[PDB]
């Protein structure tokens, strides 16, 4: 599954993010890349030879704006630094 | 004349920020510092 | 002149063209 938050497993390298196709060129020998962090940023799918990036899930900080439970209880949520298509 | 010296003291601030970027290292030292210190916070993850 | 592991960026309250002004 493409494009869509899913838990991957591939050959024992499990992990969570969005897998979509990728425009790295791989060297036949290696399976998979990696990122600074060594966290996994690319991998060959075992059966369909083919590079897919993973990116991880969107996240964010939430913060609740409160006008005062003294004045009112009705609130508003602030999704920090995420597109509104997510939430 | 102190319109002159003024104008022509200002033009060549332009130069001198236009030329030198080393000019603003202050700012460009907190920018890297901080930059420094969060690229060495994510390398840890690799540490064992 | 100046230039996903649960790092963000908080942006600032007043903005670039805020200070302008
Ligand atoms: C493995 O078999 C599947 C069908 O079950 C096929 O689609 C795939 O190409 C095969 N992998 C190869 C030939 O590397
Ligand atoms: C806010 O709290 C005070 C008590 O500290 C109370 O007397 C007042 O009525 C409250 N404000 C409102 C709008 O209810
Ligand atoms: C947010 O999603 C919309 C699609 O609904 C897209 O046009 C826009 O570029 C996105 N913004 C960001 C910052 O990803």
């Amino acid at each position: 599954v493409k494009n869509k938050c899913v838990n991957f497993n591939f050959n024992g390298l499990t992990g969570t993010g969005v897998l979509t196709e990728s425009n790295k060129k791989f060297l036949p020998f290696q399976q998979f890349g990696r990122d600074i962090a060594d966290t996994t940023d690319a991998v060959r799918d075992p059966q369909t030879l083919e590079i897919l990036d993973i990116t991880p899930c969107s996240f964010g900080g939430v913060s609740v704006i409160t006008p005062g439970t003294n004045t009112s209880n009705e609130v508003a949520v602030l999704y920090q630094d995420v597109n509104c298509t997510e939430v | 004349l102190i319109a002159n010296q003024f104008n022509s003291a200002i033009g060549k601030i332009q130069d001198s920020l236009s030329s030198t970027a080393s000019a603003l290292g202050k700012l460009q030292d907190v920018v890297n510092q901080n930059a420094q210190a969060l690229n060495t916070l994510v390398k840890q993850l690799s540490s064992n | 002149k100046v230039t996903f592991n649960g790092l963000t960026v908080l942006p600032p309250l007043l903005t670039d063209e805020m200070i302008a002004q």
